[PDB]
């Protein structure tokens, strides 16, 4: 295919109107972009503009994101040897953080950064996560493309049918 | 080591390298020779 | 006198013609396939005993 | 993985050692690879370094296809190797010596006789064999005095 | 007229360096520190501030550049004149040229043109 | 007029040749240069090469305007791809493993 | 308990299209153009030079190595710190001009690697001494997982503001007081092989 | 053959600002580094002000040479000098510069007013025949190439002469 | 004050600022073509594939790298003197575009035909290793005024060479402005041009060229293996730019003189043979004829910008002591005898 | 139009140099304010050949043959510096006063 391929990707299109009315609407969003990233900041830039505060989770070692996330989860910091296992006990990241935002921020905004690896259940529990938490936003890359397109996080784990764009 | 003469080394002949080319050299000279002697005559007929 | 005038002719040339030597061999490579991989959009098909994050 | 076999008198099985003298004389080939490199770098020339890039990025294919990774292989072990060669490992090599043999006459056609290079080179840094003996050089470094010390052929 | 151009590229051309401080200067975000400010020494820490002393017999060439210039400069309005005149000039400037020969050969043997 | 310009052309005649050269300077040249470029950057030999670098050194000023609203990203290994959620009717037809300098044609790119 | 907290800080700006894009496009520009500091110390600096070469090419990211620290946005620490090495470290890392971004490439950067355990002198992780943006595991991590945290801190970058410069200017709080220590010139004077005929001292 | 008439009087005063500014950072400056930068800001307002009046060959000339001559200044200022001392800066005031300070003021007053009490226009008028340029020369630098061919001969090679045994007296003295 | 000739003299002004500015804006465009050329040819002739993802074909990679420069932190030198670091650049940069209105692209499509011409070009060029030198002491760096010094031997030893260069063409054409020397090219069309008549100038033209434009194997002010990085060690933000840019400049405009003097610029025509494409070509007047003719000065220029940047990335680098025997024995003498040459050839024409 | 002002900044260069030739503590700069005074003449030299000598330009020949001096005077010192250097290790001139 081509013509409208060929033709211009640039980033100063008018689709900001309509990808905040999506983030708001659906409040758990999958997004596809550029292979060599930096595309990604001018829709993020504008959520950030709202007051949205951005967690970063990285989602190879997100382990369990229920209780990882939404719970007080125990970690084994790595002994190398010199010294006895120990279990620490660390707090529910998206809470901990919601609870310690600033009163005037808008709301928390969870950048799932490479959620590819996640099974379809962690993907049905991070589109499920804003219902349990009402200021949370949900952001997961699930991909690549030649250019940023995005859809409800529902509709690619399965919980809504995959309606064609 | 300075004042011994029996650390002078005695090993033979090394390798010998690989020889040379030398037509490309002749080849380039009288492209050159060749190219001042038409500046010399293209400026004499031109000047004239 | 002259014979160093026809030594230092000799040993110009064949710096110029050693320069073109540099110059042909460094621009037959243009001819040639790039062997860049173009990574993100291409990946390298990683060996049977690779050894990366552990499962 | 040569001293303590030593030490324990441990044997090594013939088709162990000739993987051991591949790999070896291979990690040689590279490494004099990625010296010319820097050294023409440090002289002024910087397309060399990718030019050796480009087969020494076979020469890991080669020991990632073999051992498993590019560097650190962790191949070596006490009393023999890791594992095996793979299956069509030999014809891979034999291609890559023919074609490192082309690279290498491209290598010597580009730089060994650019008037650039030997009056760079030329006459700098001269070693008296006598010096280089009593510095405790080897290698390339007191081969280049007029010795012929290589520990290859001294131990066996 | 055919300079006043000249001074207005000039004017411009000095101008541009100052549009560049000035957005730089309005642009570009300042975060001074007394390890930022330090001079570049490797790494390490520098000594004793610059400064070399180069050697005399290296730097004579000089010398030799500065009276090469104004023969230079007095060659160009003989060549100027060249076609207007005829051999006078010709023979004129032989002399200035053959001066000079005989200096470049002086600084040559001399050793003044030796590094 | 004045002393000095000699036999000048008519201005609408002046304006409409150069608006023309304009023209073919601006918008109609810089996309097939920049698709010359795309396409066959893989076939290139030394002349070929030298060209196509020598018309993007004298048009690039045309070429600094389109670049922005043009975008060469290399496109998904099947064509059936329509989204990036869209899955292949069969994976098999696909051609995986493409081939580098040492040991590929000019089909392997 | 180790808590956090925020400060406290104003309303931002909000903008329609000259603020805006104008940081847009820095963002863009500044992403494009990540030159690295050619600051090489150890095995890992072999693969970052497999990053500069043919197969796996620096260039088309930009990222053009740059010598000197002043030219130099991305310091991609490439190599063990040891304690001898880590305050020229710490200075090249100052030395950078604003804004600069760390990378640090190897499990001996992140964390000592294989000297976390018994070596004396190998400093386990660069963030002791510089804020690291991308962390890359790995024993020489392949060139494409390079270009890959490359990618992220790419994805990092774009999503900036204006804000973020007052997050990254100095506080500089100092506290001067005497000492009474004893100073001692350097012990490395630059002599060396200068006169060593004359050192015997029988 | 000139340009505009307040544009040519404001380049006069601020080429005369420039000049003033670099000759008093030249008689001011301890360092011989900065007071040669200093100069070297002379020597490009006095090449404009030569491109000014209508010497566009002199004012090359003056680039050139001079450019030459400053380089080497500061080669030979680095070289034959103590540390960078950037310290020293603006060189202490004695008695001594104090009442040569009056003596070059006496000297410049008696300079300037001759200059103001001099009509020099009406010089100009009188030397009209001398302003009567030969119409097939419209090349300037033609004419200074053929009055310096002709006009002045025994200068020319006198000139080759000295800047021969200078060069000989530079090496010879500075040699080590 | 008249009412009537100062708006007429105003609008002058807008219409001689007019070509000032698109000479400008094209001179910067052509800045960003010359790194985007330099990767290019870089990475062709290295096997790779350059500048890709900024823009379609990394055409905005050196617009990207500007904007950068223009965003990041000047950073200023504690130890130093921060008016020679700010004025250094500025003066490099200054002196170099100064040579820019002497270049005719057409044969009334030069900015300003001073008869003084490439006089003028050499002595304007003469002025930016002086600001090379401020630079290099400004700095208080060791490597910096390593670098200044070596600018400043760089310059001393390779201008003469230049101007005796220089100096034999305009005897040949008997005349110092541009426009004269391409016309007396022209005169003979392609047999015309001084590139045939004078092939030991050329080569002298074109060493002393690369050496003054600091091109590797002449790049020792700011050889990155021997000093960091020269006298742009302390550089940081749009003055490392300003002196990025004033080194293309100079590629550029040392390109563009190599066409003008010794190739014969927009004339491309061969009298002595039947040629029907290139008198067709010669035969159109006009603006079509002016356009073809920047066509014939663009390839031209291109052809001897695509040879040094080759030349950068072939070559190992020379040395200084080399540098100034290469400047001062072997290049001197030689363009002292192409000058004799060329005066006793020109004793014919009399 | 108000020529002559270059002129009076030719008298200014010419006293200033004269000031900087007495007050120098330091003889590169002596040199240098040496060259001051000749391009002050220099000045006097143009503006007096653009004023009545269009046709002749015999000051603009003589302005030439003055820079032609001064670099010849300029080469000629510092390498007289440089053997006052090399045999006493320092420059300033007041210093020196062994002759009196
Ligand atoms: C485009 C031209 C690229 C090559 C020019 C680089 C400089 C150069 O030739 O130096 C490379 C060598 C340096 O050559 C050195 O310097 C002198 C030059 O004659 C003497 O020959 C020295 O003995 C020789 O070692 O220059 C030459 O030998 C002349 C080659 C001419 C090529 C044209
Ligand atoms: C110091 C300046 C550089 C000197 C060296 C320049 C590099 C020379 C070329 C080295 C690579 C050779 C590539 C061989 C291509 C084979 C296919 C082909 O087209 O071959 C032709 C070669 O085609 C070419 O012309 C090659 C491209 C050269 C121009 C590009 C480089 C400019 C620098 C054969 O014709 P020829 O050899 O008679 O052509 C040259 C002759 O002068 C034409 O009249
Ligand atoms: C182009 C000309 C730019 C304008 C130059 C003058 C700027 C205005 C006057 C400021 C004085 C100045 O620049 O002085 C410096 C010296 O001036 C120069 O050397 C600049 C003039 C050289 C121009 C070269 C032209 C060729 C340093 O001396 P300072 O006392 O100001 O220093 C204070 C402190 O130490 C921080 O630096
Ligand atoms: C950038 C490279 C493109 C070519 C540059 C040509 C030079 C230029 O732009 O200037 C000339 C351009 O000449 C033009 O007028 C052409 C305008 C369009 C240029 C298109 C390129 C000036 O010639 P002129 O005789 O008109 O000069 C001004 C004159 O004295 C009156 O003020
Ligand atoms: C309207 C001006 C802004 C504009 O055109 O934006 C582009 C240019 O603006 C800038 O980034 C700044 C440079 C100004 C021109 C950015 O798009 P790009 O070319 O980086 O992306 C297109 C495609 O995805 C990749 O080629
Ligand atoms: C790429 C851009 C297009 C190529 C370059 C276009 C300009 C080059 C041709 C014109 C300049 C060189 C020849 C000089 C003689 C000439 O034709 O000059 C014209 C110069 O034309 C222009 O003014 C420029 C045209 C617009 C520039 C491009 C758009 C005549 O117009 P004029 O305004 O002087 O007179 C018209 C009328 O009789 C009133 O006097
Ligand atoms: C038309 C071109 C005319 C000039 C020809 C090219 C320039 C001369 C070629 C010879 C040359 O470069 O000289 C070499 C070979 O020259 C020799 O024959 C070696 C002996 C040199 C004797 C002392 C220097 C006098 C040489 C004069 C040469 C001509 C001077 C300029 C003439 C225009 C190198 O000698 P060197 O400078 O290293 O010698 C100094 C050394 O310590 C040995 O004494
Ligand atoms: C367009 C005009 C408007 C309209 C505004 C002007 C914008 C402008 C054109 C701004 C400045 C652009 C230059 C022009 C910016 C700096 C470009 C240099 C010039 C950038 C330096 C980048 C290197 C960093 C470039 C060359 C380079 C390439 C390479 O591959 C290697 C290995 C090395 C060591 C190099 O130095
Ligand atoms: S990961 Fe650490 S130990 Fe391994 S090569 Fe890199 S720096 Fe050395």
């Amino acid at each position: 295919i081509g013509i409208r391929d060929f033709i211009g990707g640039d980033l100063v299109k008018f689709d900001l109107g309509t990808w905040l009315s999506d983030v708001e609407e659906h409040k758990a969003i999958a997004m596809y972009s550029p292979h060599e990233g930096g595309y990604e900041g001018r829709y993020l830039n504008r959520l950030r503009y709202q007051g949205y505060h951005f967690l970063d989770v990285s989602a190879r070692g997100l382990g369990d994101p229920e209780t990882t996330l939404t719970k007080v989860h125990p970690v084994c910091p790595p002994h190398v040897g010199k010294q006895p296992i120990a279990r620490w006990w660390f707090p529910p990241e998206v809470d901990y953080r919601l609870e310690a935002l600033p009163s005037d921020a808008k709301g928390l905004v969870v950048w799932v950064i490479e959620a590819k690896v996640l099974s379809k259940a962690e993907l049905q529990f991070l589109a499920m996560l804003p219902s349990l938490r009402p200021k949370v936003r949900v952001i997961a890359e699930c991909g690549n493309w030649r250019k940023v397109m995005w859809k409800p996080l529902k509709e690619i784990a399965g919980l809504v049918p995959l309606q064609e764009a | 080591f300075e004042a011994d003469i029996t650390q002078t080394p005695r090993w033979g002949t090394p390798p010998p390298q690989e020889p040379e080319d030398v037509g490309p050299t002749t080849a380039v000279g009288y492209f050159l020779l060749a190219w001042f002697v038409f500046s010399f005559i293209l400026s004499i007929a031109l000047n004239r | 006198m002259v014979t160093g005038f026809i030594n230092y002719g000799q040993q110009t040339i064949r710096a110029a013609r050693y320069i073109g030597q540099s110059f042909m061999i460094t621009l037959s490579h243009a001819n040639r396939l790039p062997v860049t991989i173009q990574y993100p959009y291409e990946k390298l098909i990683t060996s049977e005993r690779f050894r990366g994050r552990i499962h | 993985v040569n001293g303590p076999e030593q030490l324990g008198n441990i044997q090594v099985p013939k088709r162990a050692s000739y993987i051991r003298v591949i790999m070896l004389e291979l990690s040689r080939i590279a490494s004099h690879l990625l010296w010319l490199g820097p050294f023409m770098a440090d002289i002024g020339a910087q397309t060399p370094f990718f030019y050796i890039l480009r087969e020494r990025e076979l020469i890991y294919d080669l020991f990632e296809a073999a051992t498993g990774m590019r560097m650190m292989h962790n191949y070596f072990r006490i009393g023999g190797v890791a594992a095996d060669l793979p299956y069509g490992w030999i014809d891979k090599c034999l291609d890559f010596c023919d074609y490192f043999l082309i690279g290498l006459t491209e290598y010597q056609k580009l730089i060994t006789r650019n008037p650039i290079f030997l009056e760079r080179v030329e006459n700098v840094g001269i070693i008296g064999g006598e010096e280089a003996i009593n510095w405790g050089l080897s290698g390339p470094m007191l081969r280049a005095s007029g010795i012929q010390w290589d520990l290859r052929k001294v131990d066996h | 007229y055919e300079y006043d151009i000249f001074w207005a590229f000039l004017i411009i051309s000095s101008v541009i360096p100052i549009l560049a401080f000035l957005f730089s200067g309005i642009l570009a975000p300042i975060s001074k520190g007394p390890e930022k400010l330090s001079s570049y020494e490797s790494g390490i820490e520098p000594m004793g501030d610059a400064w070399l002393q180069f050697r005399i017999r290296y730097y004579m060439f000089a010398l030799v550049f500065v009276v090469f210039d104004v023969e230079t400069v007095f060659l160009y309005p003989w060549a100027m004149s060249f076609d207007i005149l005829g051999v006078s000039v010709f023979i004129e400037a032989l002399i200035f040229v053959l001066i000079l020969i005989v200096g470049l050969v002086y600084a040559w043997r001399k050793g003044a043109l030796e590094w | 007029a004045v002393t000095g310009v000699n036999n000048q052309e008519d201005l609408i005649w002046v304006l409409l040749k150069a608006g023309v050269v304009g023209f073919c300077y601006f918008l109609i040249m810089p996309p097939i240069i920049m698709n010359w470029l795309r396409i066959r950057w893989y076939r290139r030999n030394l002349l070929e090469m030298y060209f196509q670098f020598m018309f993007v050194f004298i048009f690039f000023p045309g070429i600094l305007v389109w670049a922005p609203f043009l975008n060469f990203r290399k496109f998904p290994r099947d064509p059936t791809m329509k989204y990036p959620w869209s899955k292949p009717e069969n994976p098999s037809e696909v051609k995986g493993g493409f081939l580098k300098y040492p040991w590929a044609t000019i089909e392997d790119y | 308990m180790n808590s956090i907290e925020f400060p406290l800080l104003d309303q931002i700006a909000q903008n329609s299209v000259i603020s805006t894009t104008s940081n847009d496009l820095s963002n863009w520009s500044r992403l494009s153009s990540l030159w690295p500091l050619l600051y090489g110390t150890s095995c890992c600096f072999i693969e970052f030079a497999s990053l500069i070469g043919s197969r796996f090419d620096f260039d088309r990211y930009g990222l053009v190595p740059r010598a000197s620290p002043r030219q130099a946005d991305l310091i991609l620490t490439a190599g063990t710190v040891t304690m001898k090495m880590a305050p020229s470290l710490l200075r090249l890392y100052e030395q950078m001009p604003e804004p600069k971004y760390v990378i640090a490439m190897g499990a001996c950067t992140i964390t000592g690697g294989m000297f976390s355990t018994d070596s004396y002198s190998t400093v386990r992780g660069v963030d002791k001494l510089i804020p690291v943006d991308v962390y890359l595991p790995g024993c020489p991590p392949k060139p494409e997982a390079v270009i890959d945290a490359i990618t992220k801190l790419r994805k990092k970058i774009s999503r900036e503001i204006y804000e973020d410069r007052i997050k990254s200017q100095p506080k500089n709080r100092c506290f001067t007081i005497n000492h009474k220590f004893r100073v001692g010139r350097s012990i490395h004077t630059g002599n060396y092989d200068q006169a060593l005929l004359y050192k015997y001292k029988s | 053959m000139d340009l505009p008439g307040p544009i040519h009087d404001f380049l006069l005063v601020f080429l005369g600002s420039g000049l003033i500014l670099g000759a008093l950072g030249v008689v001011l400056f301890t360092n011989p580094i900065f007071s040669a930068f200093s100069l070297g800001l002379v020597l490009v307002c006095i090449s404009l002000f030569y491109i000014l009046a209508n010497s566009h060959f002199v004012a090359s000339a003056q680039l050139l040479i001079y450019v030459g001559a400053i380089n080497v200044l500061i080669i030979f200022s680095v070289m034959f000098m103590s540390g960078p001392e950037y310290d020293k800066k603006f060189q202490l005031w004695t008695v001594g510069d104090g009442v040569t300070s009056l003596v070059c003021i006496s000297l410049f007053v008696s300079l300037i007013s001759t200059i103001l009490n001099t009509s020099w226009y009406g010089i100009i008028w009188t030397t009209k025949s001398n302003q009567i340029l030969e119409q097939d020369l419209i090349n300037a630098s033609q004419q200074i190439g053929i009055h310096l061919s002709t006009d002045f001969f025994l200068p020319f090679e006198l000139i080759s002469i000295i800047l021969l045994v200078s060069l000989i007296g530079a090496i010879a003295v500075a040699r080590q | 004050f008249s009412r009537l000739e100062f708006l007429k003299e105003v609008y002058e002004t807008i219409w001689m600022l007019f070509p000032i500015l698109i000479l400008v804006l094209g001179i910067t465009i052509g800045v960003l073509v010359i790194v985007w050329l330099e990767r290019e040819i870089s990475a062709s002739i290295q096997q790779r594939i350059g500048p890709e993802y900024a823009g379609p074909l990394g055409i905005l990679q050196a617009l990207a790298d500007g904007t950068k420069l223009l965003f990041k932190e000047n950073l200023l030198p504690s130890r130093g003197d921060t008016y020679l670091f700010s004025i250094g650049p500025s003066i490099a940069v200054i002196s170099i575009l100064l040579g820019y209105l002497i270049i005719p692209f057409g044969s009334r499509l030069v900015l300003a035909d001073l008869s003084i011409g490439v006089f003028l070009w050499i002595a304007v060029s003469s002025i930016a290793p002086i600001g090379l030198l401020m630079s290099g002491y400004g700095s208080n760096n060791k490597y910096s005024f390593l670098g200044g010094l070596r600018a400043a031997a760089q310059s001393i030893s390779y201008e003469i060479p230049l101007t005796l260069c220089v100096l034999s063409i305009s005897l040949l054409s008997n005349s110092s402005s541009t426009v004269d020397i391409v016309e007396a090219q022209s005169k003979y069309g392609f047999w015309g041009w001084n590139l045939w008549r004078q092939p030991i100038g050329f080569i002298v033209f074109i060493i002393s060229s690369l050496a003054e434009c600091e091109r590797l194997p002449f790049d020792l002010p700011e050889a990155e293996e021997e000093l960091v990085a020269g006298y742009q060690t302390e550089y940081s933000g749009i003055k490392f730019g300003l002196f990025y840019v004033a080194s293309y400049l100079n590629l550029l405009i040392s390109s563009l003189f190599v066409t003008v003097l010794y190739l014969g610029g927009w004339n491309l025509s061969i009298p002595y043979i039947f040629i029907s494409e290139f008198f067709e070509i010669n035969k159109i007047d006009g603006v079509f004829g002016t356009t073809i003719g920047i066509f014939i000065t663009l390839a031209k220029t291109f052809l001897f910008l695509f040879i040094p940047i080759t030349t950068r990335w072939t070559l190992p680098r020379l040395r200084m002591d080399q540098l100034l025997n290469l400047g001062w024995k072997f290049l001197l003498p030689i363009s002292l005898g192409n000058l004799l040459l060329t005066t006793s050839s020109q004793l014919f024409s009399l | 139009m108000i020529l002559e002002h270059v002129l009076v900044l030719s008298a200014f260069l010419f006293s200033i140099g004269i000031y900087g030739l007495v007050t120098s503590r330091n003889l590169v700069r002596a040199l240098m304010c040496l060259e001051l005074i000749l391009n002050a003449v220099n000045l006097n030299f143009v503006t007096f050949s653009d004023f009545f000598d269009s046709r002749q330009l015999k000051g603009n020949i003589f302005s030439i043959f003055v820079i032609a001096i001064a670099a010849a005077e300029a080469a000629i010192g510092p390498a007289i510096v440089s053997s006052i250097y090399r045999n006493r290790k320092s420059i300033r001139i007041n210093q020196s006063n062994l002759l009196n």
